[PDB]
């Protein structure tokens, strides 16, 4: 079709896999991590978290073609240590970090639901 | 040797013969070498050009109509 | 009776000129519209000059 | 079909003898109709 | 136009492509053997 | 079938492979009515 | 419009006031259409006598 | 003062008066490059916007209306006499001058798909087609009925359903590209049947049907089909300062650039382009457009007129609380960053032109050809091979590939088989059931050989030998 | 023709306010006036009343 | 160099001035199928039939005319398949 | 009559046998990609499906031909008609049941077209070999054709509803020689000028320019997106240029690693100083000209149209002559790419601002151009009182004509000298000049100062009505502005005398440039199937078809037109 | 390796917009959550139109667009309300979609205008949002227009109507320390609204080490969903993605061994 659906770009078909795991010869304890049919917010997100983690050495998020929908991160680690492990350290700190906020913005209306008077 | 005519392949010759190759690799010629898991006849065709095992003998007609004949190990590869 | 001669449209011989806009409007004539065009055979040609 | 595939070395241009022309033409004593079909 | 008259640019390759027996503007450049070039009073 | 005088805005049968005319209004335009099948349409 | 003459396609000093200079179409033949000046008016004429 | 005459017998009434209706929708023409506004009166009369206030009463093929018509921001006094702003042909979008992904590169601008999605740009396209019942023979007559196999000789495996029992699609339904839309009958000494096609891909539904008598008297019918098309990248978008492009790209609102505000330009145009054509009006206009929205007021686009200078645009802007220069610093949408350099934006009105991708795609593989040169021919989808041009054939010849070449000249047009014997060039009789070719004159099936020649070819031999010149093909 | 559901920029509901925008004009707000009353901070929302032209009336006055 | 040279060499290759014209091109040795493909094919046809005048087949145009392959680059040369060669082979099922 | 069916143009004999229309054949509006790899063409669904591939069965590649035939004239990849080893054509769409038919070794599928496929791409007039290019299929949702910003220059094609053609071959000799001879990075360089004919697109350009200015300075984070995106990148991080403050890399630097292998270019910068080559310093190079590039790195100066530019000596043809066309295509993509992205963080703008300058220097503009309209008042009297002489072999008239338009030119240089001192390197449309990839000096004369004198065939305008250009003119008015000369930059607006003598100059031109095309265009028709018969023999010799001689070698040296390059002979020069 | 501890302040809390700021929080942090609540978060808006006839000037297909467009109240059963795809239930029913049924006829001489109000809806709390009345179309006198339509649940991504709230202003660090925009004329630009710069200093002085924070977030919402319910639905939605991601990650690493 001409004009792809909206559905499809943000849905996954059956065959299609969320998180596909690559190895990266290039440099030791480095992993490729590609997730399909993702918006552009999701990999920004993850990629900063990589990047302030000391353990992860080299952070890298790009989109392989704005028409497709797709995000690459790179994630390079310490031998000792591991890059998949990174990857869902990354996510728990972001989930963290956004259940405090909620918990903070929800007391925040009830202090003030009329306003400070 | 005492041929007018290069002894390294033209050009246009080595087109032919990738071309050729690959038609036989297709239609399913046995390959002088074996392909690498490749299904593209054009990559095998390559690879056995630089084999140079390919079993072609190239005629070059001249102005006054002589004929020189060149086997592919013969010939040398343009590029 | 000689013949019948082509009448160029919004032209003082042409019904629609000397008409108001609400009669315009009832003949689904637009005011708006320039006129100023031959009719023939239900298509719209003007001379040029 | 049958027949062997092969090119056309040179090509020769040479006035049409009338007598090749009746052996090789399909009809037989030539046309005497000029009507396309009778019926 | 931009240079006396002289043919240049596509209409000069075309004068090239058809020969013609006279140019549009025909002109021939005059280089003098003697030492009347080399002084304008002489040339 | 069913069609409609654009002059009167009155709805007349035409027969078929018959010449057209209005009745009461001698009017020889006229428009098919529009089918009876509902189409569906996206808002999107 | 096939002809390639530079003095017809060329826009001219007396053209001031009875033609648009910008509204001309482009193509093979260039400055040989041309629109008159809103202000310009063709003189119907009048009788000499 | 020292002026040339102090006894001009006339004055001229204002200097913008000269400059005709395609002249003046172009704000600020003066400022604007001579050519440009040469090719934007182009530009104005192939504009998309709707002819007439009663478009519906009459039925035009191939008309354009737009959804949601806009007067420009800054009109020229010009304009109101036109009544340009009456019946406007575009819709004012915000332009911002910037590179991105590199898609607005080239003449290409950038739009927004939330626009899209609100129907910004959006058009309306109507198409009439018009049949006659055709009666030069009484046997000839062609009444107009619902084709069906058992009565038509030459009916189409397409379905005659949508048709009526009048053989007239009925009114408001939607008919899908290339289908039947009238169904007519030519009485046969059963009978065969005329049927008219919907254009490919048309997907128009059908706005009405009228049925009158013709000028003739013989029946009339008038069918016209209502087709909605949203803006595409495909499609060209021109600006009213002689500038037309294609949409290089359409981006979400999240996706594109946002403001401090969080404004979106609705369409994004390359930096580069503006120098190139000197377009020195469409950077005053921009400004203008912003100032006019935030003042209230209409501009003044009259190019003599000299009411607004850029410094007074610039102060009133500066008076507003926007940067004088209009610059204002954006966000890059996927970033969140705010960007090094500040980007200039302003309003621009923006005409959509009548060129669209639609209906200039086509492709053809196995279609129908002609009986007399076997040459491809375009069917009922409309679409057909592109020819070969002979330049383009040389420079094949230049490249070498003989063989490439020789595909496209005989395999891809009439590739036809022949038998010829050595001695007589003539065209041996060639029976498919024996399998043996003759040359007549010498009976001979040992010289016959087949040779492979272009179908053309072989017909104009056939055509040579009537004129009594026979080409002779040798083996050697 | 008619005035569009949304603005084209923020999607902020543009047709409701169009008829009280009417209004304002009828008043003795100017076309500026009548934005401000609106009180819209944002051009685009203010350019859209703005450039807007209604041609519905002129539909209607033709008989169906 | 080389194009501006191969230009003015093959216009003066005939010894006198002549100009890039239909007329230039029809005095010339090329074969009368050339000739038919420059709009003169009704006289040339005439005068090679009764010459008994045959076509070279040299030219480019004639070739792909008759459908056979142009004797330009690619197509010059003859491939001879050898047995000798073929023998150190291996066979795919 | 017979002598009559037989014809010439739109005839069977010659109209039709030499061209014909050609199936396989798609034609759409193209609209430019940079994420498009430069083989690689856009190509919409619904034409790929059409179009058509005959394949031969193969028992390795049987199970991808069963999966054709079993979805017919329905999912994208499938078999429109299986032709049968009889020859018989069978439907799938007509058959009932696709899924009965059975494939057998030999069988011909007609595939439909896919990523991968090797296609003849051409402009639809095709005046050079460069216009026709062979490209990769690649298949992308929207109907239009995608190609790369490199493609675009030897294309020569603007992105405003232009259109181009590609044609399938159906042979494997056929798509063999075109990927031997027509593939589009082995077409980068060109034979005729023994130069690339494909120059960095002018949005990159200007963007290089600005990346490899000294002051720019990148982030560890957006210098590991660069990484990632380079395809060059070895997956290894440079060491930072600057450390100690944070991890930083210059533009250069980014530069120096898009840069493929180690190639050693020298090119002169776009506004390097001669000056500066004579003066000390040269070296040192104090404004950051003399771009040099060694070891692959770039080293010094900033990256400017030459360098980057269609041109020989380019880097972009040293890495052609050194690396080889794959990797060249290869850098031509990295370098659009990395610019992006580094553009967006970067911005790039226009505005009136940048167009207007100070006050001071508008005053200094006025002041030339009054003492210009003061000296050719001097003249005008001069001549009257016939003081003035004529100069040997010219007219008096033509003389005085000449020295007015002399005082006109020197006043409008000092304008645009003005102009240029206005512009400052923060300013954008000076960044543009410097870049030069668009607009120009004199464009700026034209926009800050003085327009120029406006001509119709190079000469004033000549007066219509009797004795006077215009009516508001005088009788034997021989003002500046009388005679079309604008001293009105368009920043200034034009008056309403000046805008008609603009609209003659745009007007001449206008149709100078229509006739000039269709001319060239015939008479290179003409040489076209004039030289077409010419060619070099296995001898080497350049022959006519007729087989006559034309040179004993090609080029009088028997070597490839492109090979060739310039070089210094370095002994005829210095003195003995 | 652990993430910072976010801090929000409210500086305004309004039905029409809500004003909020987010410290020790990273950028990325801070632009993600703006771009989830303009389209991550959904809202109920008419997907499916059926028009059984129309007399009105515009179009069917016009009426059609024009209808999804306008907003209805979303605000308490976005969570009850199933999309219909996922739902197995049929597609027109209650439960996954609300029923808005217009029959409008004018006998009057004057023109009636069609309005949002006149649209009935079976379910009361999916409403259209009228207090002024949109106005759909214009209706001639002898004109009737009979449609039926239906409302299906949808986030901002897949269309324009469905996206609950206009244009969302985002600024942080006004005072340029960082310097990430560089202004040729400081003077010349005028100071930002939250910026603590003083009239004197036209820009503020570069520090080698910045950090974003106190980003100000502005959200105005058509009034359907609350802003701020808006802003806790968004933040559990940032969350979901990511908890799925890890799920579908710890699925693959089990695959793996
Ligand atoms: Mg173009
Ligand atoms: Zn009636
Ligand atoms: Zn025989
Ligand atoms: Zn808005
Ligand atoms: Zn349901």
């Amino acid at each position: 079709m001409n004009a792809p659906p909206a559905f499809e770009s943000f849905l996954l078909f059956e065959g299609e896999k969320k998180i596909t795991i690559n190895k990266d010869t290039k440099v030791p304890n480095a992993c490729l991590f590609t997730i399909n049919k993702e918006d552009h917010t999701l990999g920004n997100i993850i990629k900063s978290q990589l990047l302030k983690d000391p353990q992860v050495l080299f952070a890298g998020y790009k989109v392989p073609h704005p028409l497709e929908h797709k995000i690459i991160i790179r994630v390079q680690t310490t031998p000792d240590y591991s890059p998949q492990e990174a990857f869902t350290n990354a996510i728990t700190d972001l989930i963290s970090e956004l259940s405090l906020l909620e918990e903070r913005f929800r007391v925040a209306i009830k202090d003030k639901q009329e306003g400070i008077e | 040797q005492k041929r007018i005519t290069t002894p390294y392949m033209t050009k246009y010759e080595r087109a032919r013969v990738l071309g050729t190759r690959a038609l036989q690799i297709a239609m399913c010629a046995p390959v002088m070498v074996e392909l690498e898991g490749e299904t593209d006849p054009l990559l095998i065709a390559m690879k056995e050009l630089k084999a140079r095992k390919i079993p072609i003998i190239i005629r070059r007609y001249l102005p006054d109509g002589s004929y020189e004949d060149w086997g592919v190990d013969e010939l040398i590869i343009s590029d | 009776f000689i013949g019948k001669i082509p009448i160029m449209l919004r032209s003082t011989y042409c019904l629609l000129n000397g008409l108001t806009d609400r009669d315009l409007c009832e003949l689904n004539e637009c005011p708006l519209d320039p006129g100023g065009y031959f009719i023939i055979n239900g298509s719209e040609k003007v001379l040029i000059a | 079909s049958a027949c062997p595939l092969r090119t056309i070395k040179r090509v020769q241009f040479g006035v049409l003898s009338p007598d090749e022309l009746k052996r090789m033409s399909v009809t037989e004593g030539g046309i005497k109709y000029p009507e396309t079909t009778e019926g | 136009f931009h240079y006396k008259n002289v043919t240049l640019g596509v209409p000069r390759l075309k004068e090239l492509i058809n020969i013609s027996k006279k140019p549009k503007t025909p002109s021939l450049t005059v280089f003098l053997l003697g030492q009347s070039a080399r002084d304008a009073e002489r040339a | 079938m069913i069609y409609i005088c654009g002059e009167c805005h009155t709805e007349n049968e035409i027969k078929s492979r018959d010449p057209i005319r209005c009745r009461e209004c001698g009017y020889r335009i006229m428009y098919k009515k529009r089918t009876k099948r509902l189409v569906v349409f996206d808002a999107r | 419009r096939d002809g390639k003459l530079a003095k017809p396609r060329q826009l001219h000093n007396t053209l001031w006031g009875m033609v648009c200079p910008a509204e001309t179409p482009e193509g093979h033949a260039v400055g040989l259409v041309k629109n008159l000046a809103l202000m310009a008016y063709i003189s119907v004429g009048s009788q000499p006598s | 003062e020292v002026a040339y005459c102090s006894t001009y017998t006339h004055c001229e009434i204002h200097p913008s008066m000269i400059l005709g209706v395609c002249a003046s929708i172009i704000p600020f023409p003066d400022h604007n490059q001579s050519p440009r506004n040469t090719y934007q009166s182009a530009m104005g009369k192939q504009a998309m916007g709707v002819y007439i206030t009663n478009f519906h009463v009459r039925m035009d093929t191939l008309a354009h209306v737009l959804y949601y018509p806009q007067k420009p921001l800054v009109t020229t006094r010009s304009m109101e006499y036109l009544r340009f702003r009456e019946l406007p042909a575009g819709i004012n979008s915000i332009v911002a001058i910037a590179s991105y992904t590199g898609y607005n590169q080239e003449d290409s601008v950038i739009m927004n798909r939330s626009a899209v999605d609100r129907g910004f740009f959006r058009s309306v396209f109507y198409r009439s087609y018009k049949e006659q019942e055709s009666k030069k023979g009484f046997d000839q007559e062609e009444v107009f009925e619902k084709p069906t196999r058992e009565t038509c000789q030459g009916m189409r495996h397409a379905i005659y359903d949508k048709l009526d029992d009048d053989g007239l699609i009925a009114p408001g339904v939607r008919v899908s590209g290339d289908d039947v839309i009238i169904g007519k009958t030519v009485t046969l000494p059963t009978k065969r049947d005329c049927s008219t096609f919907l254009r490919t891909s048309e997907t128009g539904i059908v706005d009405q049907v009228m049925v009158t008598l013709n000028q003739e008297g013989y029946k009339f019918c008038k069918i016209r089909v209502r087709s909605v098309r949203i803006p595409q990248i495909g499609d060209k978008f021109a600006s009213r300062h002689g500038q037309k492009g294609t949409c290089g790209i359409q981006y979400r609102q999240e996706d594109m650039p946002f403001t401090c505000e969080g404004i979106t330009p609705d369409i994004i145009i390359n930096p580069h382009a503006i120098p190139s054509r000197m377009t020195i009006g469409h950077l005053i206009e921009c400004l203008q457009g912003k100032v006019s929205a935030n003042k209230g007021e209409i501009g003044d686009a009259t190019p003599f007129n000299d009411a607004v200078n850029v410094q007074k645009i610039s102060n009133l802007l500066s008076d507003y609380g926007y940067h004088l220069r209009g610059n204002e610093v954006l966000y890059n949408g996927f970033t969140g960053r705010k960007i090094t350099s500040q980007i200039f934006i302003g309003p621009t009105y923006y005409q959509r032109l009548k060129h669209m991708v639609d209906d200039k795609i086509h492709s053809r593989a196995r279609g129908p050809i002609q009986i007399l040169n076997r040459q491809p021919m375009e069917g009922r989808s409309r679409d057909g091979g592109l020819r070969f041009g002979e330049m383009e054939r040389d420079c094949q010849i230049a490249h070498g590939a003989a063989q490439f070449l020789r595909e496209r000249l005989f395999e891809a047009s009439d590739p036809y088989q022949v038998h010829v014997c050595n001695l007589c060039g003539i065209m041996a009789i060639a029976n498919t059931r024996t399998h043996t070719y003759e040359c007549r004159g010498c009976r001979n099936k040992t010289q016959i050989s087949l040779v492979r020649m272009p179908y053309a070819c072989k017909l104009l031999f056939q055509e040579l030998m009537s004129m009594s010149i026979a080409p002779r093909m040798m083996s050697v | 023709m008619i005035i569009p559901v949304r603005c084209f920029t923020c999607g902020k509901i543009v047709g409701n306010k169009w008829e009280a925008y009417l209004g304002l004009l009828q008043a003795e707000y100017t076309e500026g006036d009548a934005l401000d009353a609106l009180g819209l901070k944002r051009y685009c929302c203010r350019r859209m009343l703005l450039a807007h032209v209604d041609l519905i009336e002129k539909l209607l006055n033709y008989a169906p | 160099y080389r194009h501006l040279a191969l230009l003015c060499d093959t216009m003066t290759c005939r010894g006198h001035l002549m100009a890039i014209t239909r007329h230039g091109v029809n005095r010339q040795d090329t074969g009368p199928l050339m000739k038919c493909s420059f709009e003169e094919t009704v006289d040339v046809l005439m005068e090679a039939a009764a010459h008994g005048e045959s076509d070279p087949m040299k030219g480019v145009s004639e070739n792909i005319m008759l459908g056979q392959l142009a004797p330009a680059g690619t197509g010059c040369f003859d491939l001879l398949l050898d047995a000798e060669k073929c023998k150190y082979g291996m066979e795919i099922p | 009559s017979l002598k009559q069916r037989l014809k010439g143009k739109e005839g069977r004999v010659r109209g039709n046998l030499m061209g014909k229309r050609v199936d396989f054949s798609a034609r759409t509006v193209i609209t430019p990609d940079p994420n498009l790899s430069i083989d690689q063409v856009g190509v919409p669904r619904s034409i790929a499906a059409n179009m058509t591939f005959a394949e031969i069965v193969t028992p390795f590649n049987i199970d991808r031909l069963q999966e054709l035939v079993r979805r017919g004239n329905s999912q994208y990849p499938g078999a429109k008609y299986i032709i049968r080893d009889n020859g018989d054509r069978i439907d799938l769409r007509f058959h009932p049941k696709p899924s009965d038919l059975h494939l057998q070794t030999g069988y011909k599928v007609e595939r439909h077209m896919c990523d991968g496929d090797i296609v003849i791409f051409n402009r639809q007039p095709t005046l050079h070999k460069m216009s026709m290019m062979g490209h990769r299929v690649r298949i992308l949702p929207w109907s239009t054709f995608r190609l790369n910003l490199s493609v675009t220059t030897p294309y020569n094609a603007d992105f405003d509803g232009d259109e181009m053609n590609l044609h399938l071959p159906q042979s494997l000799e056929t798509r063999a020689e075109i990927q031997e001879l027509a593939m589009v990075p082995r077409m980068i360089v060109t034979p005729q000028s023994n130069r690339p004919v494909m120059g960095i697109v002018q949005d990159t350009l200007t963007a290089v320019r600005k990346f490899t200015k000294r002051d720019v300075f990148l982030e560890r984070g957006e210098v590991m997106n660069l990484l990632m995106f380079l395809s060059t990148w070895d997956g290894k991080v440079p060491q930072p240029a600057i450390l100690k403050p944070r991890p930083l890399w210059t533009g250069k630097q980014i530069f120096s690693l898009i840069i493929p292998g180690h190639i050693n270019c020298i090119r002169t910068h776009s506004t390097h100083p001669d000056d500066e080559d004579s003066g000390p310093y040269k070296h040192i190079s104090p404004g950051d000209t003399k771009v040099v590039v060694e070891n692959g790195e770039l080293i010094m100066g900033i990256l400017c149209k030459k360098s980057l530019g269609t041109s020989a000596g380019s880097l972009v043809h040293i890495s052609y002559l050194e690396m080889g066309h794959d990797i060249t295509r290869l850098f031509y993509s990295n370098i659009q790419t990395v610019i992006n992205n580094w553009l967006l963080i970067e911005g790039h703008t226009i505005g009136i601002g940048d167009s207007i300058a100070d006050s001071k220097t508008y005053q200094d503009i006025q002041n030339t151009i009054k003492k210009a309209k003061q000296d050719v008042i001097e003249v005008i009297e001069k001549a009257h009182n016939n003081e003035l002489e004529p100069t040997p072999g010219n007219t008096l008239r033509q003389t005085f004509e000449n020295q007015v338009n002399r005082i006109l030119n020197d006043a409008r240089d000092k304008t645009g000298s003005s102009a240029q001192k206005s512009l400052s390197e923060y300013n954008n449309f000076k960044s543009m000049v410097v870049s030069g990839a668009k607009g120009s000096k004199i464009n700026i004369s034209q926009v800050i100062a003085v327009v120029g004198q406006q001509n119709v065939e190079g000469k004033r305008i000549p007066f219509g009505f009797k004795h006077r250009t215009l009516p508001h003119f005088i009788k034997d008015d021989y003002g500046p502005e009388s005679r079309g000369f604008v001293e009105n930059s368009y920043l200034a607006g034009l008056t309403p005398t000046e805008f008609f003598f603009h609209a003659m100059g745009g007007r001449e031109g206008l149709i100078d440039t229509a006739v000039k095309t269709a001319e060239t265009g015939y008479i290179q028709r003409r040489l076209i199937k004039s030289m077409e018969s010419v060619m070099v023999k296995y001898d080497a010799t350049v022959r006519n078809s007729i087989n006559q001689v034309v040179q004993l070698r090609y080029g009088e040296d028997g070597l490839a037109g492109e090979s060739v390059e310039f070089q210094n002979l370095a002994t005829l020069k210095p003195s003995n | 390796p652990y993430a910072n501890q976010p801090t929000v302040r409210i500086t305004e809390l309004t039905d029409e917009n809500v004003k909020f700021i987010i410290e020790n929080t990273d950028l990325a942090v801070a632009n993600s959550i703006r771009r989830v609540f303009i389209a991550e978060v959904p809202i109920i808006a008419i997907d499916w139109v059926q028009i059984d006839a129309n007399s009105s000037v515009l179009h069917d297909e016009f009426i059609a667009h024009r209808l999804g467009l306008i907003p209805l109240t979303s605000d308490d059963i976005v969570d009850k309300l199933q999309y219909s795809r996922d739902c197995t239930c049929e597609e027109f029913c209650p439960e996954c979609s609300v029923e808005f049924t217009l029959d409008v006829r004018c006998n009057e001489d004057q023109t009636r205008h069609v309005t949002s109000r006149d649209l009935i809806s079976n379910s009361p709390r999916v409403i259209p949002v009228t207090s002024d009345d949109i106005l759909i179309v214009k209706l001639r006198k002898g004109q009737e227009l009979r449609l039926r339509a239906y409302a299906k649940k949808g986030f901002g991504k897949e269309h324009a109507k469905w996206n609950p709230t206009a244009g969302v202003a985002f600024e942080y660090d006004p005072d340029n320390a960082l310097r990430h925009t560089v202004y040729p004329k400081p003077e010349e630009w005028p100071k930002s609204e939250y910026s603590e710069l003083d009239e004197d200093e036209s820009q503020a002085p570069y520090d080698p080490n910045g950090k974003p924070e106190r980003f100000y977030y502005n959200v105005e919402s058509c009034g359907s969903l609350r802003p701020e319910t808006i802003v806790l639905s968004a933040l559990s939605g940032l969350k979901k993605k990511l908890s799925d991601l890890q799920t579908q990650l710890s699925h693959e690493i089990q695959s793996d061994v």
